[PDB]
């Protein structure tokens, strides 16, 4: 019987700092124990400041980013060039996703920018359209292995000031963009040690009010 | 939904420094028996591209056809059909990789994996897979099926990342593609001798060598293995 | 949904049906009412598949209604149910069947007469003296052959139902949180508030 | 006969321009557009004085952000109203904010010429949309049955349009206040009206982006036609 | 299928096919609604042309849309049975998703919708029908009154007349209605409907129908001796 | 689940000398529980009888859809449907739904009106016909009805011998059923006169 | 999951855990499972996070358009009905869907319509829904009165589903209130589970059996 | 294009009168007449046939009366060939009522689907009306016995006594003249053969040039029996009354 | 005159008068001009306002990043079309990665607008485009009639008035085709030959509208205070 799914593995990673957002991602596609690329790019500039990465089945991944940057296009000729918000760009995402509720994208979709109060921004979505803002949110493979560890070291959960004794929370300070990079690349490191299917690169885009920029890092071959 | 029926096994290749190489076996299996031992499955498209295909036969044929057919088209009301307006290898490959991710989800796959090996207009090395469920990925070496598992090992020895590429002669290139023939048709099942071997060059052009045979095979070292373990004689 | 019970005597036709809506591990309503007004001397009870159960009810109720303005006539107990069979009777040939069993209590007008209609989801019409759907029947239909008279009043028809309401708290192993009970007579449709 | 998708000479729809005068013997609705709103007014005309005037529904909520009025076949425009308001709703269903003025105005603007032998023929009524968004503020736009539409600081259509239009040259300028707009259209409908101008057979609107669209009280429309009144009594 | 651009605009902006519905309406028997303060009364014409009828079965001209909505008509009878019948279909469907009966300007509103779509659809032609619509919104005590015309556009009335000679009817009721006190009672509305009537009817016999509404769906039709009683009082009153 | 055996019963029709008879249970029941001892499975349209066994539903929507047609057919033709027409159109009107047929077991019975000539019949569910010179059988008793009737039956019994015959081999054979009795039911048919008699059995 | 809705004198409260889970691993502890369909009308999300989310978006603005084209308040009768029928024509598909529907008008009063996806429409005083719904339900049915205050019937819905969250594997993270007046609903924070369980153990008395 | 052919069967004149329905109604006022008279016992129908010949051969022969259902007749005038096409749906529609709700048809349920069908025909389509008059002659347990008449427009309307088909306003004039409404099915009788008598365009009324058909509850006890007359019943009859 | 009732006759002498009465349509819109060099490709276009209350009505549509069109004649024509070449130019870069030729979007323009001439029931386009992209081949312009029939030129005008700056390309051809790597210069020759079209009004900041296509430009249009530097 013909099975029209497959899973191409990959793991990324969305982070929402003050006044920008990073959308990290490994380099590595795989089936089974094989490895296809070291280096296929896996998240993506999808114009007007918003980054994109449709993580799991690499087919309809490739399909729903290349359907959504079709969808900036065609909003700017219908809208006279207005600018796709990065709420409005969720909203339409799931549309784009619930439009194949009994056929679904096999992927964890997550994009990154800022809001229109210039403030960093990450949405999160499931196969079927469900999404929501978050913070801090990995996909994919190693996703288990990531997010307990951003909880700690981001929101720092579990993490009280000494003397208190459990009294007094450690408290929320803000991240800057050069600190999240540092916990981005330790939770790949950390990953690729651990699972197998990640490894060989890392590909961080990084969005601010100037634009969109990118980071390259080798990661574990084997 | 089907299943294949008649099948051609690994497709094979890389980029070195000037362009791309692709080959393949003519083999036509069906099932255990070695049915057709003329079966070309490299198909050029122009000057500047080759197709080479594995999977189901009957599916290959539909593709060439239609590869075939693109040509034509891309000739109607086109005076730089031979020069500018030509097809390129990354237009041929989108079109393969919309038509295999359509047919997908009919639930009525062409059942094969491809990899399209070309040089682009500004002379850039062009080398993309796909297959059945549309999936598609780009790599310094490409191989479909057998050839995933035990030629990319080989060919990554000699282009391990981006930057080997430029250091990869023609020469050597060839050479490694050539080994990993041999070392398909010492360990796959559903292999032949007999393969066709393409190079794509921005300088020298297409090249389509045929009837190539594997040789310098070691056999020598069966003469002295005996039994399973304990016999002597 | 679980037990409807009906019984025609002399001169009206009484359903009782339970109060109670399951959705697996909880009981979720312990006051809701399965039956739907059709016309002034018409009510239909019923059970089977949840949410299929109300559309159908309603979607018959509503073609009714617009018969009863259409024309400035109600129809008899005997035409309503013969609609209501044909239609799951078509239902049951469909891509995806109503799976609700009904009972039809109506008094006709012209013929001064109670009249009881069971059908079921293939679309099984009887006429009957009393009838049930699903298992209410094998705890109650021993009870009602033995009791039972034509000329029975509504009390006393009402006493017999609650005998048969008794022998079902005490043997069936579902709780369905005790029944609503309606009369159709002459005068309309009723509910008994105290039962 | 002969088509009704067919060109003249002259090269325009021969039913087009004839919707074009249907529009023509409707009743007047004027806007102005100013930097504090937009305002929207429009003549009611009853036929008979027992026909209740409130139940005269000629101005109509697109959404919060846009209003819209009507000249000529009035029983027209509730095919493309209902359009509107469905693109509006769809379009915040879709991408979580509200529609541009003129991105609405152009789909309702889309229906026009989907006619032949799809509908009969055009429709036979003109349609002021007003509105507000972030992008280019307060707008007002005039949606022809040719499927054309203007931008205007300030507009008049149907039967006393030209002479209103005139009116509209001499006294808009950048600077409007919103009630200086709204005594603008009273006293302009006033001129160009057969009946004297009441709270009952005149009715106001206006779009502003804190409160959104609203339809004006009888009373509140009363109390701006006596201030009017009183105004150029003064000189 | 039949495409044929029947109703279209003609050179001065009109467009013929729905003015000459106008005329078919003109043509028909004079239909007058007039709304009290707790009530409406619909006044129906019947021409005596036609004797050795049978009033038992022939359709009458008020017809109820639901229990607390009623619809006469001036023009075309086999028309009005159309629009009656999707009224009618509209209002068990209203009921059956919103829990809840029409209100009056609803049912008038979908009615004018059928209407103006049979004025810009293709193969098809008017409706040679006016309608006039009244009733009570549930539980609501306030008389509502509608009229509509082929072309589609309806409005509310405080009274109004249709059909043949509606032009004379019209005018005894625009200096015998007064707005600030409408007939208090269903007696004096009745009276005032049958008066109008009157002022075009001829005999006082079997030509004036007259249904009355009052609210929470109480609907009744009088009687041709209730009715003569009416006619009676009127014309003693007249002799003075 | 078997859709032919939910609700029970049987029909046995036999022929005579100048005269046939025709004759059910009254049994309808939801497998096992019995729930009505009044359904007749015998219809006439005019002088032709057709007795309905299997699901109940189909045989309440056969009855309505062939008083429609014979309804019709009598506009038309400006006479009653006779036996053998009849028998084709239960036949065509089975087969057209072939791949979704009524689970039924339809029996005719009746004469001629212009030979005189006593005739039945009998379908499968899908409407392949079968002409028999003796005896038709149908239901969830049909084995133990051709048993009674292979022994009991003889031909050219007269009218009330007959009755003898086919309501012993009705009782008997419901009585070795689970699924029928509850009442039965006997017409016997002649040229132009039809008499019509409710038998006494066992109620369990 | 855990959520609930309950009918009072003072409107309705509505109640929702904010766990997520596939399998055994906790994808979120941030989920909104009320649904903001309006300023006036509420939804909570129970069974398929997408189903619950996208339909009761529709429904929000399929609630817009009657009050434009009707001038008037759309009841939660008729808003509840939209979404039931909705479903019903997806029968068989497989959406998953345990939604309260509540508002608050002038004609019902305070409304809570139990929608689900396999086409039931239920209306109720007390409602609750989710793998934790059984021990919710417990402190629900032993302390609610009509009678109760806003702060008090507040507390209750948050109390009801601190007891689910503690049980419930598969709810927890933080609480959300929300409080439907007729005027419209009003938002009562966001309240992490680990500190409110320390709190009320200490200040009620409650969880005896856990250590602090 | 096609548009040039079309001859809009389905507008309205200046006037406000729907064309090809005023020039149907022209072609049924050429039929031969029929007429229907409803008695408290009864209905009688009533149709001459147009200029027959010696050869026609009539026992065999309907153009007029024709049977709906047991309960429901009508008679025909206009283009016999458009009135088959009519009945046979009513006939549908009579069974269709049947089958769902398992009683018989309502008379004016049936006349008012009949006058739908041919409303549909006058407002769109682009075809042209069917030429027929019917007079429908019918008895359910509401409203007894019942007369009706449909035209090409659509419009239906009840009756004691009417006529339809050639020369209606003298045959009219000669029926409400002579109707009583406590008259009986044979009075009835008389009257609608000494009507046909004075207003036929023929020299004289004979057994060959006429149908005839009633409607009595003179069937055995409750019910209703319909009675198409033979050849020689007409002839018996025309005996009886006098008319020959 | 008695074979102009539609689009399906032809006239005794072969001509087809609906097509023609379409042609009439662009002459009574307002002149937009044409023209290119070798590097770059221009766009001018005089809008038309109702009134002095009105807005200017847009005259130059964006297709896609290498291509774009300006119109004359019936604007949601115009709309219908450029809807059209988005979809086609979207189709070449999605299923075959491959920027749509401008020669080849010429005949697909061609090919939709010949199908409303040979049809009973249907209108022939009452709008002429001329459009403007650079691809493979370097910059083009096209000019399309509705005719059907599409041209490849140098430069040109259409709209009332368009003859007197379709002269001044015709004598400048030699200067304004070497004008090669200086955008500023080629606005300045096409806003040169618009104002040969001009009568009693002139060329104001909210009048003019100008779009450019080239080597390393996308298609962008100019509108306001951008086009004061060329006034
Ligand atoms: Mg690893
Ligand atoms: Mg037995
Ligand atoms: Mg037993």
């Amino acid at each position: 019987q013909f099975n029209p799914y497959g899973d191409n593995g990959g793991t990324i990673l969305g982070i929402a700092g003050e006044d920008f957002a990073v959308l990290a991602g490994d380099t590595r596609n795989i089936t089974d124990y094989s490895i296809n690329s070291r280096y296929e790019p896996k998240v993506f500039d999808c114009g007007d400041n918003i980054v994109m990465s449709a993580n799991g089945f690499a087919a309809d991944g490739d399909a729903l980013v290349k359907r959504f940057k079709n969808s900036v296009k065609w909003y700017h000729f219908d809208h006279n060039d207005k600018k796709l918000s990065i709420n409005s760009a969720a909203r339409n995402i799931q549309h784009l996703l619930y439009g194949k509720r009994f056929f679904p994208y096999y992927v964890h979709t997550i994009i990154a920018g800022l809001d229109e109060d210039g403030k960093g921004a990450v949405y999160s979505f499931d196969p079927v359209g469900s999404y929501e803002r978050e913070q801090c949110r990995a996909g994919g493979a190693a996703a288990s292995l990531i997010m307990p560890f951003l909880d700690n070291q981001v929101n720092f959960k579990n993490q009280y000031e000494p003397g208190t004794n459990g009294k007094v929370k450690k408290p929320l300070k803000y991240l800057s963009v050069e600190e999240v990079i540092k916990l981005v690349r330790d939770s790949f490191t950390s990953a690729t040690e651990r699972h197998i299917q990640v490894g060989d690169g890392l590909e961080i885009l990084i969005v601010t009010k100037d634009g969109v920029r990118k980071e390259f890092y080798e990661l574990k071959r084997d | 939904t089907q299943q294949p029926i008649v099948t051609g096994t690994s497709v094979i290749s890389m980029k070195y420094d000037n362009g791309v190489i692709i080959a393949a076996d003519n083999l036509g299996s069906y099932g255990s028996l070695l049915r057709f031992n003329g079966v070309e499955r490299l198909i050029p498209v122009g000057d500047n591209t080759v197709v080479g295909i594995s999977g189901d036969i009957s599916d290959m044929q539909h593709i060439e056809r239609l590869l075939k057919d693109l040509v034509t088209e891309n000739a109607y009301d086109n005076p730089l059909a031979d020069a500018e307006e030509a097809l390129e290898p990354s237009y041929i490959f989108e079109y393969l990789a919309t038509v295999m991710y359509q047919r997908r989800s009919k639930m009525n796959p062409l059942w094969n994996a491809i990899i399209v090996a070309g040089v682009q207009s500004n002379g850039d090395q062009f080398l993309r897979y796909v297959n059945l469920l549309g999936v598609t990925y780009s790599s310094p070496t490409l191989a479909t099926g057998f050839g995933a598992h035990m030629a990319n090992p080989l060919l990554r020895k000699v282009v391990d990342r981006e930057s080997d590429i430029p250091k990869t002669t023609v020469q050597v290139a060839e050479e490694a593609i050539v080994n990993a023939m041999r070392v398909l048709y010492y360990r796959d099942a559903r292999s032949s001798r007999n393969f066709s071997l393409a190079i794509i060059d921005k300088n020298t052009g297409l090249t389509f060598k045929k009837n190539l045979q594997v040789e310098n095979m070691k056999w020598d070292f069966a003469k002295d293995i005996k039994g399973y373990g304990t016999q002597k004689i | 949904m679980d037990i409807i019970l009906g019984i025609r005597v002399q001169d009206s036709v009484i359903l009782a049906s339970s109060k109670a809506v399951t959705r697996g591990i909880s009981v979720l309503k312990d006051s809701d009412d399965k039956t739907r007004q059709l016309s002034p001397h018409t009510l239909m009870s019923f059970a089977g598949e949840a949410g299929d159960t109300v559309q159908f009810a309603e979607y018959i109720q509503a073609n009714i209604q617009l018969y009863s303005i259409r024309e400035d006539y109600e129809l008899s107990p005997q035409a309503v149910s013969s609609f209501v069979r044909q239609e799951l009777a078509k239902s049951i040939r469909s891509r995806r069947p109503y799976q609700v069993n009904v009972l039809i209590g109506g008094y006709d007008k012209k013929k001064n007469k109670p009249e009881l209609y069971q059908i079921d989801y293939l679309g099984t019409k009887v006429e009957l003296p009393y009838g049930a759907h699903g298992y209410s029947g094998f705890y109650t239909f021993s009870l009602l052959d033995h009791h039972y008279r034509p000329d029975m009043t509504t009390e006393e028809g009402l006493d017999l139902l609650k005998l048969c309401v008794q022998e079902l708290e005490k043997r069936m192993p579902m709780d369905f949180k005790g029944v609503i009970v309606k009369i159709v007579d002459k005068d309309g449709i009723r509910q008994v508030d105290d039962f | 006969d002969r088509g009704v998708s067919t060109f003249s000479p002259e090269g325009r729809l021969f039913q087009v321009e004839y919707s074009l005068e249907a529009i023509k013997l409707g009743s007047t609705a004027i806007g102005i557009a100013t930097k504090e709103g937009v305002v929207l007014g429009v003549e009611k005309r009853a036929t008979s004085p027992l026909l209740e005037s409130d139940s005269i529904e000629k101005i109509v909520e697109i959404d919060r952000h846009i209003g819209c009025a009507m000249s000529g076949l009035t029983a027209d425009a509730r095919s493309m109203i209902e359009h509107a308001r469905t693109a509006a709703v769809t379009h915040n269903l879709y991408y979580d904010e509200d529609i541009n003025v003129e991105s609405l105005t152009q789909s309702v603007c889309d229906l026009a010429l989907r006619f032949g032998e799809l509908m009969s023929r055009p429709f036979g009524v003109a349609l002021l949309i007003a509105g507000h968004d972030a992008d280019d503020g307060y707008q007002l736009f005039h949606a022809e049955p040719s499927g054309t539409f203007y931008r205007y600081n300030a507009k008049a259509i149907g039967s006393g349009s030209e002479g209103a239009q005139a009116e509209l040259l001499n006294e808009w300028h950048s600077s409007l206040t919103l009630k200086e707009a709204e005594l603008l259209v009273l006293k302009i409908l006033k001129q160009v009206m057969e009946e004297k101008l009441d709270e009952n057979n005149a009715q106001l609107s206006c779009i502003t982006k804190q409160d959104g669209f609203k339809i004006y009280d009888n009373e509140k429309t009363a109390e701006l036609i006596k201030e009017l009144k009183e105004k150029e009594a003064a000189e | 299928g039949y495409d044929r651009a029947l109703s279209i605009f003609s050179p001065d902006g009109h467009i013929f096919q729905v003015e000459y519905a106008l005329e078919a309406v003109k043509r028909g028997t004079c239909a007058v609604g007039v709304k009290g303060k707790n009530c409406v009364v619909l006044g129906c014409e019947r021409r005596s042309t036609l004797k050795l009828q049978d009033t038992r079965i022939t359709p009458s001209k008020v017809s109820k849309i639901d229990s607390h909505v009623v619809l006469s008509f001036s023009g075309l009878n086999a028309d009005s049975r159309i629009l009656i019948e999707k009224a009618r279909v509209e209002a068990q469907s209203h009921r059956l998703t919103l829990e809840d009966p029409v209100t009056v300007e609803y049912l008038t509103r979908y009615v004018a919708g059928v209407q103006q779509r049979y004025t810009q659809s293709g193969g098809v032609r008017p409706f040679g029908v006016s309608t006039l619509i009244a009733g009570f919104d549930p539980r609501d005590d306030e008389p509502k009154l509608y009229q509509t015309e082929p072309s589609g556009i309806y409005s509310s009335w405080s009274a109004q007349t249709i059909g043949r000679n509606s032009k004379t009817v019209r005018e005894f009721l625009e200096k015998n209605y007064d707005r600030k006190e409408p007939p208090a009672t269903v007696e004096e509305c009745v009276k005032l409907t049958v008066r109008s009537l009157l002022e075009v009817v001829q005999t006082g016999a079997k030509n004036i129908e007259i249904t009355v509404v009052k609210p929470d769906s109480d609907i009744v039709a009088l009687s041709s001796e209730e009715i003569n009683q009416y006619v009676t009082q009127i014309e003693q009153e007249k002799q003075e | 689940s078997d859709p032919s055996s939910i609700n029970g019963g049987i029909v046995v029709a036999m022929t005579g000398k100048d005269c046939v008879a025709i004759a059910c249970d009254l049994r309808l029941g939801s497998q096992s529980l019995g729930v009505s001892n009044k359904f007749e499975k015998i219809f006439h349209y005019g002088h032709v009888f057709l007795g309905i066994t299997g699901l109940a539903t189909d045989v309440t929507t056969l009855n309505e859809m062939f008083r429609y047609k014979t309804n019709l057919y009598k506009l038309k033709e400006e006479r009653a449907i006779e036996p053998e027409t009849f028998t084709q159109l239960v036949s065509s009107s089975l087969y057209e739904r072939r791949f979704g047929p009524y689970f039924v077991g339809p029996v005719v019975a009746g004469i001629n009106s212009k030979s005189g000539k006593p005739f039945i019949a009998g379908f499968d569910l899908i409407g392949c016909i079968d002409e028999a010179k003796d005896f038709i059988v149908s239901g969830t008793a049909s084995d133990q009805l051709f048993g009674m009737c292979e022994s009991l039956y003889e031909p050219n019994l007269e009218p009330e011998d007959l009755f003898e015959t086919i309501s012993q081999a009705l009782l008997n054979a419901a009585d070795r059923d689970a699924l029928s009795g509850w009442g039965a039911v006997v017409y016997i048919i002649k040229k132009d006169e039809v008499v019509k008699r409710y038998l006494k059995m066992r109620q369990d | 999951t855990t959520t609930l809705a309950f009918r009072f004198q003072g409107g309705i409260i509505v109640a929702v855990d904010s766990r997520a889970t596939a399998g055994n691993w906790v994808a979120s502890q941030t989920v909104k499972k009320v649904i903001e369909i309006n300023p006036f009308l509420l939804g909570t999300m129970a069974g398929g996070a997408a189903d619950c989310q996208f339909w009761e978006t529709w429904l929000g603005s399929q609630c817009r358009l009657h009050e434009l084209r009707e001038k008037e308040r759309i009841s939660v009768a008729a808003a509840s009905k939209i979404l039931s029928n909705l479903v019903y024509q997806y029968k068989g598909a497989g959406l998953s869907m345990g939604t309260m529907i509540c508002g608050y008008t002038r004609k019902e009063g305070p409304t809570i319509y139990y929608v689900d996806s396999d086409g039931t429409r239920l209306k109720g005083d007390i409602f609750c829904v989710g793998s934790g719904q059984t021990f919710a339900y417990g402190v629900l049915d032993s302390n609610y009165k009509w009678d109760l205050s806003v702060e008090d019937a507040l507390y209750l819905g948050k109390r009801s589903i601190l007891a689910a969250a503690h049980r419930d594997a598969y709810s927890g993270g933080s609480v959300n209130l929300y409080h439907v007046t007729e005027d419209g609903w009003i938002y009562h924070g966001n309240h992490d589970v680990g500190e409110l369980f320390w709190k009320v153990k200490e200040e009620e008395g409650s969880f005896n059996n856990v250590i602090g | 294009g096609s548009r040039r052919y079309d001859s809009r069967t389905t507008i309205f004149s200046p006037e406000g009168r729907l064309y090809q329905v005023e020039y149907a109604l022209e072609s049924i006022s050429h039929a031969g007449t029929a007429i229907g008279i409803m008695a408290s016992d009864g209905i009688v129908l009533a149709a001459e046939r147009k200029v027959t010949s010696t050869l026609l051969e009539q026992d065999t022969s309907t153009e007029k009366l024709y049977k709906l259902n047991d309960k429901i007749a009508v008679a025909v005038a206009g283009l016999t060939a458009d009135a088959e096409i009519l009945i046979n749906t009513a006939r549908i529609h009579a069974q269709n009522y049947l089958k769902t709700y398992n009683e018989d048809i309502p008379v004016e349920i049936l006349v008012r689907r009949l006058s739908d069908i041919k409303q549909g025909y006058t407002q769109h389509g682009g075809l042209r009306p069917f030429g027929v008059s019917f007079i429908y002659a019918g008895y359910d347990d509401r409203y007894g016995y019942q007369l009706y008449t449909s035209n090409p427009s659509g419009n239906y309307t009840g009756w004691k006594a009417i006529s339809v088909g050639a020369n209606t306003s003298a045959a009219q004039t000669l029926l409400q003249m002579d109707y009583k409404d406590d008259m009986k099915v044979d009075d009835a009788i008389e009257l609608a053969l000494k009507t046909l008598s004075k207003t036929t365009d023929s020299s004289a009324l004979t057994y060959d040039r006429l149908e005839f058909a009633t409607i009595r509850k003179g069937a055995n006890d409750g019910e209703v029996y319909q009675k198409i007359f033979k050849p020689q019943e007409i002839k018996d009859i025309l005996v009886k009354t006098g008319i020959t | 005159n008695n074979y102009d009732g539609d689009t399906v006759t032809f006239s005794p002498t072969g001509r087809l008068f609906q097509v023609e009465y379409a042609l009439e349509a662009i002459k009574q819109g307002s002149v937009t001009v044409g023209l290119r060099s070798n590097t770059h490709a221009v766009l001018v276009a005089l809008k038309r306002n109702a009134d002095e209350l009105s807005s200017y009505q847009k005259k130059i549509i964006k297709c896609d990043e290498h291509m774009g069109l300006s119109l004359a004649g019936l604007a949601p024509d115009a709309r219908v079309l450029s809807n059209y070449l988005r979809q086609q130019c979207n189709y070449s870069s999605l299923v075959f990665n491959r920027k749509l030729a401008v020669e080849r979007a010429g005949h697909l323009l061609c090919d939709k607008a010949q199908k409303n001439t040979q049809s009973y029931g249907g209108r022939p386009y009452g709008v002429g485009l001329l459009i403007i992209g650079y691809d493979k081949s370097g910059a083009h312009l096209l000019e399309f009639q509705p005719s059907g029939n599409v041209t490849e030129l140098y430069g040109t005008a259409i709209g009332a008035r368009s003859q007197g700056a379709k002269t001044y390309l015709e004598r400048t051809l030699d200067t304004f085709i070497k004008i090669d790597g200086n955008p500023d210069e080629l606005i300045k020759a096409g806003v040169e030959a618009i104002s040969q079209s001009l009568r009693d009004e002139s060329l104001t900041v909210d009048n003019l509208s100008i779009a450019i296509v080239g080597k390393d430009t996308p298609f962008t249009i100019y509108d306001g205070e951008a086009v004061a530097k060329y006034i």
